[PDB]
């Protein structure tokens, strides 16, 4: 879930009118745009300009070269007589520089005019204003990409010789610190910690625990796996052993080995067959279950195929594959299934269901919506928010808006990203 | 922060 920038160089050749070639610019050796580049770039294009009907120059370019001479280290002035001399056919060789987000369909994007050593000030002196300015907290760190705020954490802690999340987890309280401290943890920080807090003391958070395992990948699995024994010192699997038993341990443990078939471009039509009629012979076509079997194709097989098992199980049984759950199994593995199937066939849709049950009735189940919004925030929030308009008629946005208050509605807010 | 039409 990561950020990268395309830097692409570009010879652009406008016509000069009596308005120009349509643009501004900044920069120079004595204008210095930021603390080290000296070099000249388009702050902005006007409408109905040379520049603005060629279309190929951007606001944020760097112009490296105006007809052939180089403009590296020059004064402003300097930058500014080579285009006022350059004639009416005027040759720019440019630099583009596009940000690219890590994923389409998050609510959380990267900051555009990032400063990590801008941001750690601000926050520090939010921190140290008289009660504590957590509009400022809010505002800089809902608004940044989860590796933007690492980054911000390092310039901190070099400035303060304090962490960023320990000096936040003093100057913060209440529901509030629990989605800043946890924005500030990598995705596999958060999940891991998540599911350690699921599982510490006496009996377990089961809902919890089965929302993390059923809905991460391989890819995310893998790296919970390694962060959660460099942070606990201990194996996952071994925790997850420790805190469950019987036929929910087996699902539980093998769902968090991540190691179910990646997606392939064949479509295996008699492997969707054998096992749908499989799923349908193991369960509602007999007395009892064989839970194993189940076992065995739900976390096996990969996603698009089971996605196919489940329309072909329709073709077999009576019943689909979520209620046939229902009517075979029980308690803590019938959750387990029921989670699991869902995640399969809708995941965005399952995270509006539980979005939606985590604040329907009275109070809210803070937990459960604070670690949606949290780790959903640059992963897929736009389908979840797709979804949730489309089922329950009203935005998450408006649901969020009713269910909290506060500094803490606001960052909520900035992390559903805005309305529907 | 100088900003120049061109
Ligand atoms: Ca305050
Ligand atoms: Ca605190
Ligand atoms: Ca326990
Ligand atoms: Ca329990
Ligand atoms: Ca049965
Ligand atoms: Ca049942
Ligand atoms: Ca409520």
């Amino acid at each position: 879930s990561h950020m990268d920038y395309l830097v692409t160089e570009e010879e652009i050749n406008l016509t000069r009118g009596p308005s120009g070639l349509g643009f501004n610019i900044v920069g120079g050796t004595d204008q210095q745009y930021v603390s080290n580049d000296s070099g000249i770039y388009v702050s902005r294009i006007k409408e109905n300009g040379a520049a603005a009907l060629d279309g190929r120059l951007q606001e944020g370019d760097k112009i490296l070269s105006v007809n052939g001479q180089d403009l590296k280290n020059l004064l402003h002035q300097d930058a500014v007589d080579l285009f006022r001399n350059a004639g009416y056919a005027v040759s720019l060789r440019v630099q583009h520089r596009l940000q690219v987000q890590g994923s389409a369909y998050g609510s959380v994007k990267a900051y555009t005019n990032f400063d990590a050593e801008r941001d750690a000030l601000n926050i520090e002196t939010a921190i140290k204003t008289k009660g504590v300015d957590e509009v400022t907290i809010v505002n800089i760190l809902t608004n940044r990409s989860n590796e933007q705020r690492q980054d911000i954490a390092f310039a901190y802690q070099r400035r303060t010789k304090k962490e960023l999340a320990s000096a936040l987890k003093s100057a913060l309280s209440g529901h509030l610190e629990t989605v800043i401290l946890g924005l500030l943890k990598t995705p596999a920080q958060y999940d891991a910690s998540e599911l350690k807090a699921s599982m510490k003391g006496l009996g377990t958070d089961e809902d919890s625990l089965i929302e993390i395992i059923c809905s991460r990948t391989n890819q995310e699995l893998q790296e919970i796996n390694r962060v959660y024994k460099e942070m606990y010192k201990t194996d996952l699997e071994k925790d997850i052993i420790s805190d469950t038993s019987g036929d929910f341990r087996k699902l539980m443990v093998a769902l968090a080995k991540g190691r179910r078939a990646e997606d392939g471009s064949v479509i295996d039509y008699e492997l969707i067959d054998q096992d749908a009629r499989d799923l349908y012979d193991a369960g509602v076509k007999r007395k009892g279950t064989d839970v194993p079997k189940w076992i065995s194709i739900m976390t096996e097989r990969s996603v698009p195929h089971l996605q196919k098992v489940f329309d072909r199980y329709k073709s077999y049984s009576p019943y689909d594959m979520l209620e046939s759950i229902r009517k075979e199994v029980k308690g803590d593995l019938e959750n387990a299934f029921l989670n699991l199937v869902q995640c399969i066939q809708n995941k965005p849709l399952y995270f509006a269901d539980r979005l939606y049950d985590s604040m329907k009735g009275k109070g809210t189940r803070d937990k459960v919506l604070i670690r949606i919004m949290v780790s959903r925030s640059e992963v897929d929030m736009l389908k979840i928010r797709s979804e949730f308009k489309r089922k329950y008629g009203k935005s998450l946005y408006y649901y969020i808006q009713q269910d909290t208050k506060g500094d803490y509605q606001k960052a909520l807010l900035y992390l559903c990203g805005g309305d529907d | 922060f100088r900003e120049t039409e061109v």
